[PDB]
């Protein structure tokens, strides 16, 4: 007999969301894996991607 | 040396009596609400039973 404090059991999830940046360019996966010609070991190239 | 006179002194002292009483619950201050980090968190249940 008494008041019990109690810990959380009662709530589960059950939907999910997804938000992600709305983009449709395919990335530059030809330019940098199909490339005619790499960078030396020294002079080794740097590119951005975004 | 006797007294021949008096006062009626009025002194206040202050006692802490009670403090806040508090509950924790373990679930949702380590694993918050994510399913995975409570899974784990069953066989220290004993723990939180103390
Ligand atoms: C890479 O080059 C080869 C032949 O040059 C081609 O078959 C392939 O489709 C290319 N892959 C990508 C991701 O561009």
């Amino acid at each position: 007999k008494g008041i019990y404090q109690t810990s959380n059991f009662r709530v589960q999830p059950t939907e999910s969301i997804v938000r992600f940046p709305n983009i449709t360019n395919l990335c530059p996966f030809g330019e940098v894996f199909n490339a005619t010609r790499f960078a030396s070991v020294y002079a080794w190239n740097r590119k951005r991607i975004s | 040396a006797i007294p021949t006179n008096f006062t009626i002194s009025v002194t206040t002292e202050i006692l802490p009596v009670s403090m806040t009483k508090t509950s924790v619950d373990c679930t949702m201050y380590i694993c918050g609400d994510s399913t995975e980090c409570s899974n784990l968190l069953l066989q220290y249940g004993s723990f939180c039973t103390q």
